C-alpha cells in the first residue's frame, strides 16, 4: 500500500463521516468488509499536513505510524 | 475533398508499368463504353460520397471555409505544379529565341 | 593611433544555457572517457598504455 | 532518465506488494513476528 | 495535471482522421476541461426538471426533519432548476461513494428505485440532499468529470478576440519567412525532404509495432503492480 | 444557501510541476559531484560520468587553450576571420574597413 | 611560423573547404561550373541583380 | 489508495522514505551502477 | 503544443500601446519574483496541459510523428523568421563592406 | 448517397478542433 | 521552384483576401449558417405540420 490518506473534507471525499461505517471491496473477489469510521479516524491522528499530493487531494501519514 | 493519400497512390500504380502489363490482361472483353461509365460511376462515388458525409461529418482539415479551402489548395498546388513549370519553359524558350520580354515587344517602327 | 587599434576591444555573445528535460527520458545514455586512469596501476601506465582491451 | 527509469520500476514492483516493507538483506533488523512459533 | 480515476485499466487510443462532431448551438461550444480551464460563468446553463428529485428530496427531508430546506429549494427551483449544465455526478458514482461510506441497504436501494440509471446529480441537488455546500458540492462534481476528461463540456460561446493584432503578425510571418529561398534548396531536397518524409513513411507503416513494442514493458509492470495488492 | 461566487478551476485543479526536472536523490547538484570525486573510477576528470565529462570542460576553460590570442599573434588567424570581418563591418555601418584591417595588421 | 593561417569552419550543415573565394584583389567563384549555374539553390537567401 | 501507475513518481518518492535512501545509496552514492529496480540482488552480486 | 492561435493573440496585445498603460496601471503593488513566479507557472501550465492531455486526447494535427512535427515545424518558423532575415541583414552589410564573400577571403599573401 | 433514417429531427453539427479517439 | 509565395501578387491580394475570408468566417460562422439555415428549418416545419 501507499502513504497516501484521502482528505476526509467534503470537496474531496463526501459523506465521509455522515454514517458510523466505512466498506471496501477486497481482492480480485472483491470480498466486502465493513470498518468503523473510529477505527478509521485513528489514522487522521498520525496525518501530516504539510504533504498533500495527487491534485491535494491525499495527505501523507507520518513514517512511524506508515511503518 | 477526401481521399488525397489514395489518389496519390494511384497515380503511383498507374505510373508503374507492372499495372500497364495488368491493365492489358484485364482489357480482354471490355469495352470503350464500359471503361467510360466505369470512370464516370467512380467520380459519382466520390462526389456522393462528399454530399452525403457533409452532413454530419468534419475532417482534420474543417475549418471556418470548409472545403473551399481544400479545392483552392487543390487549385494552387496544381498551378505552381504545371502551369508555373510550364510558364519556366516558355520563358527559357522566349530568351533564347527573342530575349527576356521578347514577346512583348513594340512593332518595327516605320 | 598606430598601436591603439588592436586595444579596442568587444566582448563575445555566446550564452551557455540549455533546459535539461529529464522527466522525458528513461533510459541511460552513452558518455565518452576524455583521459587515462592514472589513479590506479599508475607505476604500470607506460607500460600497458600502448595493448588494447 | 537511468534513475528515473530505476524509480518507475522501483514503484511498479515494491509499493503494492506487502511483501517489502523494506529490502530482504536487512529483515534481521525488523521486529519479530509474535504469530510465528 | 494529476491522472484521477480509481481504474486500473491500461487505456491507450488510436486516432481517426474525423473530427469531433456535436449538435448545433448558436450560444455554446463544447471543449477540454483542462485545456479550457473553465471558470463557473465560463459554464452554460441549463434548465432540469425537478419534480423527480423532489419526491425523494421530501421523503428525504421529512425523515431527517429539517423541512426548511426542502421548502426553501422547491421555491427556489419552481420553473424547473437552472444550473450549469455539464457539473455533475452520475449515479454510479453517486451510489459508490453511499456504499464505501456507510449508507444502508435500504437507503441505496431508495435510489436505486427512485432514480433511473442514465440520471445526472447537480451540485445543487447534492447539497441540498446532504446538507453540504454548494461549493464543495460543485468541486467534488469537478473533480468527477475531471476523472473522465474525454468527455467534452459545454461552454459558453465567446467570439474571437485579437484577430486584427493577429492578422498584422501573420503577415509579418509570411512577409520575413517566405521572402527567402528556403523551400527551393539543395539542402531542403536533399535532407528535409528525404528524412522528414521517410521518419513518416516508416511511422506510419510500423505505428501499432513501435507502440507495442514501447509499452510492453507498462504493461507487463501494471499487471504485476495488481497482482501483488491482489 | 445558494453559491454565487465564480470558483476558478486552479482552486480545484492543481498542475504538476514538469518545467524543472525531478530531483529523486533529494541532494544538490554540486554535492553529487562532491560524493563522486570520493567514489571509484569517478575522480576529477577520470571515468565516463557527467562529473568527469564536467571537470574536462572546466579543466579545458581552466587552460589557455581556449583563451584569446595575444596582439603578436592576432594576424595569425584573428585578422581574417568571418567573425571578425562580420562585427568590423556591422560596427562601422556605412564604412569600409579594410583599410583599416590592414593597418591593424601592419600594427 | 610567420605565415597567416586560412579561416577553417566544417560542420555537418555548412563549411568552408570545398570552395576558395580567392584574395581580396584576385577573388574567384567559389562553386565550380556545374553549379554554378543553380547558385540560387545552394542560398537561404538571394538579391539578384538590376537589370 | 490511486492506481500506482496514475500517481506521479516524485510524489510517491517523497511519501516513501524508505526507498528513498535506497535510491540515494546506489545513484547518489555512485554513478556506474546498473539502472535496474534491484542492483543488490544476487544476480547482480555475482555478476558483478 | 497547443492555443498557436492564443499565443499570437497574446503577442498582439503586448504589441498594443494600451496595453502597456493597462500593465503599468497592474504593476503597482508588484515585485518581480511574483511576476517571475507568474511567467514560470504559466509555462507550467501549459506543458502539464500537454504531459495529461496527450494520453486521451488527440488534436487535428495528429500524425504519426506526433507533437514532433509541430515542434519541427515551430522550429522552422522560427528559423525562417528571424535567423534568414538576420542573415539577409549581414549579407548585405558584408556585400556593401567588403563584397560579396568577403567574410571568406583569404588572408593576404607574403 | 442517400439520406436514410425516419428522423424529422433537422439535425445540423459543430466542430471542434480535437479527431475522434478509439 | 519558384517566386509564387514571395510574390507581390501573394502578399498584395492571396494573403489579404484570403485572411479577410477567414477572419470573416470565424467571426460569423454562426450568423450566416443561422441566415441560410432559416428557411430550410421553416419550411421542415411547415411540412410536419401539414402532414400532423
Ligand atoms: C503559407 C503556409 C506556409 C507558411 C510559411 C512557410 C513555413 C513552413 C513551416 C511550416 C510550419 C507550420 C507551423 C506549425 C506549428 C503549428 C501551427 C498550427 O498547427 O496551428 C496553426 C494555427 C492554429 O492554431 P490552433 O491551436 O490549432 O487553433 C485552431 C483554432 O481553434 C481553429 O480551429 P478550427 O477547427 O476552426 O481550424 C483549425 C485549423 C485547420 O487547419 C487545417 O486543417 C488546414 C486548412 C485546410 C486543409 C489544407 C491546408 C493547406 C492548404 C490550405 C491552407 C492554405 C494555408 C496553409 C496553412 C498552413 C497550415 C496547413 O484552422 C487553421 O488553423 C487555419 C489555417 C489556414 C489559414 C488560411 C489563411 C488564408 C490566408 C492565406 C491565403 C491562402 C493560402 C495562400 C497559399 C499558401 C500556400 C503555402 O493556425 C493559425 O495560423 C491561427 C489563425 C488565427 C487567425 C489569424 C488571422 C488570419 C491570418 C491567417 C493566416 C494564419 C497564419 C498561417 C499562415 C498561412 C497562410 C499564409
Ligand atoms: C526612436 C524613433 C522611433 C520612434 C517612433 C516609434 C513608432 C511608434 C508608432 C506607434 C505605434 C506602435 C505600434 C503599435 C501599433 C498599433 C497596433 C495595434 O495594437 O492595433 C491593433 C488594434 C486592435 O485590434 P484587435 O487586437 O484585433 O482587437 C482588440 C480590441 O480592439 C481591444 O483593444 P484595446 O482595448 O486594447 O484598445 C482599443 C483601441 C485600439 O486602438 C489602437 O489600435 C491603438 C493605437 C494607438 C496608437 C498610439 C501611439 C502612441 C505613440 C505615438 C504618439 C502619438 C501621439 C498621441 C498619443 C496618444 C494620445 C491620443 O481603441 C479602439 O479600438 C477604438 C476605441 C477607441 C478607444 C480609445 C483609444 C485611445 C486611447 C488613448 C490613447 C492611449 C495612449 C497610450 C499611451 C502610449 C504611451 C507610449 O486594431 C488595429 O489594428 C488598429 C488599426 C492599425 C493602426 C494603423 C491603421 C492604419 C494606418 C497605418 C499607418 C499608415 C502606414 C504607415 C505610413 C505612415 C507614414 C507616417
Ligand atoms: C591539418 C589537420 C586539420 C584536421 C582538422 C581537425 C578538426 C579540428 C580539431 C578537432 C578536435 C576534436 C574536437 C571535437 C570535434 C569538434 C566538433 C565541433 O566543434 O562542433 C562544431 C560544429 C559546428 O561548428 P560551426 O563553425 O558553428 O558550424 C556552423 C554552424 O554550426 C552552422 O549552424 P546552422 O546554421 O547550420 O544551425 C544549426 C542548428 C541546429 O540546431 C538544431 O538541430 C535544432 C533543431 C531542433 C528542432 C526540434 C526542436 C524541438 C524542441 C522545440 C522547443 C520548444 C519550442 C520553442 C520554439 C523555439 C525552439 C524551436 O543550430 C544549432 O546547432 C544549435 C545547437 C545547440 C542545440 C543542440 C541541441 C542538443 C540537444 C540534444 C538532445 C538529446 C536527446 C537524446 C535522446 C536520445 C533518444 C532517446 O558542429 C556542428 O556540426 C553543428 C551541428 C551539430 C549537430 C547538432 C544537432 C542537434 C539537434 C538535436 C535534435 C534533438 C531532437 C531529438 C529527436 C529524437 C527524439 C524524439
Ligand atoms: C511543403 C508544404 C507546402 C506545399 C508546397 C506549396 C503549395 C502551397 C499550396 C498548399 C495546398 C495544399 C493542398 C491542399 C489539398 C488538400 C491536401 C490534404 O489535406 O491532404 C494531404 C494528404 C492527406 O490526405 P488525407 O485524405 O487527408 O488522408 C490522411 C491520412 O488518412 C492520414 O491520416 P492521419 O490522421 O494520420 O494524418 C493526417 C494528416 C495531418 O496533417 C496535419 O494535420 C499537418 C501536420 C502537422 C501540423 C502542422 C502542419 C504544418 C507544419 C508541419 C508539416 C510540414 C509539412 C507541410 C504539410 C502541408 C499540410 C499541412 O497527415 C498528413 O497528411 C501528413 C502531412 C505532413 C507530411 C509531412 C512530410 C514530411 C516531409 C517534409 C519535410 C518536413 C517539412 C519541411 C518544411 C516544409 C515547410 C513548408 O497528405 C499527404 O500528403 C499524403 C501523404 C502520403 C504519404 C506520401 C509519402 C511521404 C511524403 C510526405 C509528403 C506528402 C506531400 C505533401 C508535402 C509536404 C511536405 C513537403
Ligand atoms: C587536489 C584535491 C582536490 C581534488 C578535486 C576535488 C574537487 C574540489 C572542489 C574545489 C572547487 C574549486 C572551485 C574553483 C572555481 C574557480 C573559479 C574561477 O573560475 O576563477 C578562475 C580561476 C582560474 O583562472 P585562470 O588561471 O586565469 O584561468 C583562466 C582560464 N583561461 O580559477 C582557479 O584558479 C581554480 C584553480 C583550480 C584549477 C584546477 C586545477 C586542475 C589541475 C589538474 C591536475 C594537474 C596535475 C599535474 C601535477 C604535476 C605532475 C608532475
Ligand atoms: C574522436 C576522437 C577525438 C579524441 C580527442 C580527445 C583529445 C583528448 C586530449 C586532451 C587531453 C590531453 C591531456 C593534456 C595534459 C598535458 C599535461 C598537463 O598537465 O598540462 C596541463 C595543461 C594546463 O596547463 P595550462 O595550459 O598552462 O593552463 C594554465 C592554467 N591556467 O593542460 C592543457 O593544456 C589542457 C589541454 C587541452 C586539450 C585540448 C582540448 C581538446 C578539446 C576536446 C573536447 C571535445 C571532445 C573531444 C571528443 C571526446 C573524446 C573522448
Amino acid at each position: 500500500m501507499l502513504n497516501f490518506i484521502p482528505k476526509r473534507c467534503p470537496s474531496v471525499s463526501l459523506l465521509f463521516g455522515k454514517r458510523p461505517v466505512q466498506r471496501i471491496e477486497v481482492g480480485q473477489a472483491r470480498h466486502q468488509l465493513e470498518i468503523p469510521v473510529e477505527t478509521i479516524e485513528k489514522i487522521y491522528e498520525g496525518v501530516d499536513s504539510r504533504l498533500e499530493y495527487h491534485n491535494k487531494d491525499y495527505n501523507a501519514m507520518k513514517w512511524k505510524d506508515f511503518m | 475533398g477526401f481521399h488525397f493519400q489514395q489518389y496519390i497512390a494511384m497515380a503511383g500504380r498507374a505510373i508503374n508499368p507492372v499495372q500497364w502489363t495488368r491493365a492489358w490482361r484485364r482489357m480482354e472483353g471490355k469495352s470503350a463504353t464500359e471503361v467510360y461509365r466505369d470512370a464516370l460511376a467512380w467520380t459519382n462515388n466520390q462526389f456522393a460520397q462528399i454530399s452525403r458525409a457533409s452532413q454530419y461529418r468534419a475532417w482534420w482539415w474543417q475549418n471556418p471555409l470548409g472545403m473551399g479551402l481544400v479545392l483552392y489548395g487543390t487549385y494552387k498546388a496544381w498551378h505552381m505544379i504545371y502551369m508555373v513549370r510550364k510558364q519556366k519553359k516558355t520563358a527559357q524558350l522566349v530568351a533564347a529565341a527573342y530575349g527576356q520580354g521578347g514577346q512583348w515587344l513594340n512593332p518595327v517602327p516605320r | 593611433l598606430l598601436g591603439h587599434t588592436t586595444s579596442v576591444t568587444m566582448g563575445n555573445s555566446d550564452i551557455f544555457f540549455l533546459p535539461k528535460p529529464s522527466n522525458l527520458l528513461k533510459i541511460a545514455l552513452p558518455a565518452f572517457v576524455f583521459m587515462p586512469n592514472l589513479t590506479i596501476f599508475t607505476r604500470a601506465f607506460p607500460f600497458y598504455a600502448h595493448t588494447s582491451a | 532518465g537511468k534513475i528515473h527509469g530505476a524509480v518507475w520500476r522501483m514503484k511498479h514492483l515494491f509499493a503494492t506488494n506487502f511483501k517489502m516493507v523494506g529490502h530482504p538483506r536487512y529483515a534481521y533488523a525488523l521486529p519479530k513476528n509474535p504469530l510465528l512459533q | 495535471y494529476a491522472t484521477l480515476g480509481s481504474g486500473w485499466s491500461f487505456s491507450k487510443v488510436q486516432y481517426t482522421k474525423y473530427r469531433i462532431t456535436k449538435p448545433w448551438t448558436t450560444d455554446t461550444t463544447f471543449d477540454d476541461i483542462i485545456l479550457s480551464q473553465p471558470s463557473k460563468e465560463d459554464f452554460a446553463k441549463f434548465t432540469k426538471e425537478a419534480p423527480l428529485f423532489l419526491r425523494f428530496l421530501k421523503l428525504v427531508t421529512d425523515v431527517e426533519g429539517r423541512q426548511e430546506a426542502f421548502i426553501q429549494f422547491a421555491k427556489r427551483c419552481e420553473n424547473g432548476l437552472t444550473v450549469e449544465k455539464d457539473v455533475y455526478v452520475t449515479k454510479k458514482e453517486l451510489v459508490d461513494c453511499l456504499w464505501k461510506n456507510g449508507y444502508t441497504d435500504t437507503e441505496i436501494n431508495a435510489f436505486e428505485i427512485a432514480f433511473p440509471a442514465d440520471y445526472k446529480f447537480h451540485y445543487p441537488e447534492l447539497a441540498v440532499l446532504f446538507d453540504l455546500t454548494e461549493e464543495d458540492c460543485y468541486k467534488y462534481c469537478i473533480r468527477q468529470r475531471a476523472a473522465t476528461p474525454e468527455e467534452l463540456v459545454e461552454l459558453k460561446y465567446t467570439k474571437p478576440k485579437n484577430l486584427v493584432s493577429s492578422y498584422g503578425l501573420c503577415f509579418l510571418g509570411v512577409w520575413f519567412g517566405l521572402s527567402n529561398t528556403v523551400l527551393s534548396n539543395a539542402w531542403f531536397y536533399s535532407k528535409t525532404f528525404p528524412f522528414g518524409a521517410v521518419f513518416y513513411m516508416l511511422g506510419s507503416y510500423f505505428y501499432r509495432d513501435i507502440r507495442e513494442k514501447l509499452w510492453k514493458e507498462e504493461k507487463s509492470l501494471i499487471h504485476t503492480a495488481q497482482e501483488n495488492k491482489n | 444557501k445558494t453559491l454565487e461566487r465564480n470558483v476558478p478551476m486552479k482552486e480545484i485543479l492543481q498542475p504538476l510541476w514538469v518545467v524543472e526536472p525531478p530531483n529523486f536523490l533529494r541532494q544538490p547538484v554540486w554535492k553529487q559531484f562532491w560524493e563522486a570525486q570520493f567514489a571509484n573510477r569517478s575522480f576529477f576528470f577520470f571515468g565516463n560520468a557527467w562529473t568527469s565529462a564536467a571537470a574536462f570542460a572546466f579543466f579545458i576553460w581552466w587552460s589557455r587553450v581556449f583563451d584569446p590570442p595575444p596582439k603578436e599573434r592576432l594576424d595569425r588567424y584573428w585578422l581574417n576571420s568571418p567573425k571578425f570581418r562580420i562585427l568590423s563591418a556591422f560596427h562601422n555601418p556605412g564604412k569600409r574597413p579594410g583599410l583599416k584591417i590592414s593597418l591593424m595588421t601592419y600594427e | 611560423h610567420e605565415q597567416p593561417y586560412r579561416a577553417f569552419s566544417l560542420g555537418f550543415t555548412a563549411n568552408n573547404l570545398s570552395g576558395n573565394w580567392g584574395d581580396y584583389i584576385d577573388r574567384q567563384d567559389n562553386k565550380n561550373a556545374l553549379m554554378r549555374p543553380a547558385r540560387m539553390m545552394f542560398t537561404d537567401v538571394f538579391i539578384p541583380t538590376t537589370k | 489508495n490511486p492506481p500506482v501507475w496514475k500517481v506521479n513518481t516524485n510524489e510517491w518518492l517523497d511519501s516513501d522514505q524508505y526507498w528513498q535512501a535506497f535510491v540515494e545509496k546506489h545513484h547518489f552514492y555512485s554513478q556506474y551502477q546498473p539502472g535496474v529496480v534491484d542492483p543488490e540482488a544476487p544476480q547482480e552480486v555475482e555478476a558483478f
